[PDB]
């Protein structure tokens, strides 16, 4: 899963 | 001797240098910042990669903003005379110019200033590499079909 | 007789100024995945800026976000190499 910083 | 050129850094000191990895996954509940799933894969990948480049890797997990500054301050006061270079990897939430400790932000300039040519004399003239996995704002790149 | 105090720094940013930086729960961040892969393949044969340029291409071409939220879906990323270095950097040397 993509998810960001 | 023959013709000498000065186009590349001397990288044959006895040691390649330190590779400091700051791996911030879990943030204080107080901050409202979500855990960074996948960052341990990054930290392990980096440890193995820089191990094969003969860096002395030091992994640090879930550091507060105070601990990040103290770590950088202490590392910059080591004797790097026998080291070719210095590497610091920052894995965290961020904004432009900012990396997050587990309890709030650190200015990236505060971190890198410890290693300025006039403040870390045993790294003067040596490459100082900062590798930063963190956001730099909230813009989204929609891309273009090629 | 002097060098700038800001000389000989390299900042390998995962993303362009102003932009999000994407992370995968299983594989890690797009940038660090790609950086490690390119160092593994090329550190004994390419100068560091040329390694980082391959990292730029890998992130730019091989990744695109998938999100249930249309706001964050189908997004792209380009890393950002910021060099104040004054010499070429090779991780290897002549024995």
């Amino acid at each position: 899963x993509d998810x960001f910083x | 001797s023959g013709i000498s050129l000065d186009n590349s850094y001397k990288m044959d000191y006895p040691e390649m240098g330190l590779c400091i990895i700051i791996n911030n996954k879990n943030f204080h509940k107080s901050t409202g910042m979500t855990s960074r799933s996948g960052t341990d894969v990054d930290a392990a990948n980096l440890r193995e990669t820089f191990r094969n480049l003969k860096y002395e890797v030091r992994n640090k997990n879930d550091l507060t903003r105070e601990e990040i500054v103290e770590l950088m301050r202490d590392v910059s006061k080591e004797d790097h005379s026998k080291r070719s270079s210095f590497v610091c990897v920052l894995l965290s939430h961020g904004e432009e110019g900012i990396i997050f400790g587990t309890n709030g932000p650190v200015d990236l300039k505060k971190i890198t200033n410890f290693f300025r040519g006039d403040r870390c004399r045993s790294l003067t003239g040596k490459p100082k590499l900062f590798i930063i996995q963190a956001c730099r704002g909230t813009e989204l790149d929609c891309g273009i079909e090629t | 007789h002097k060098i700038p105090v800001e000389a000989d720094f390299l900042y390998a940013y995962s993303t362009a100024p102003g932009y999000y930086s994407w992370r995968n729960s299983k594989d890690g961040s797009w940038f660090i995945q790609s950086l490690c892969a390119m160092l593994k393949q090329y550190a004994d044969k390419l100068e560091f800026m040329h390694i980082l340029t391959r990292v730029n291409r890998k992130v730019a071409t091989e990744f695109e976000s998938f999100s249930f939220d249309a706001t964050f879906h189908a997004k792209k990323q380009i890393p950002c190499i910021v060099s104040m270095l004054t010499k070429e950097l090779y991780f290897y040397h002549l024995e």
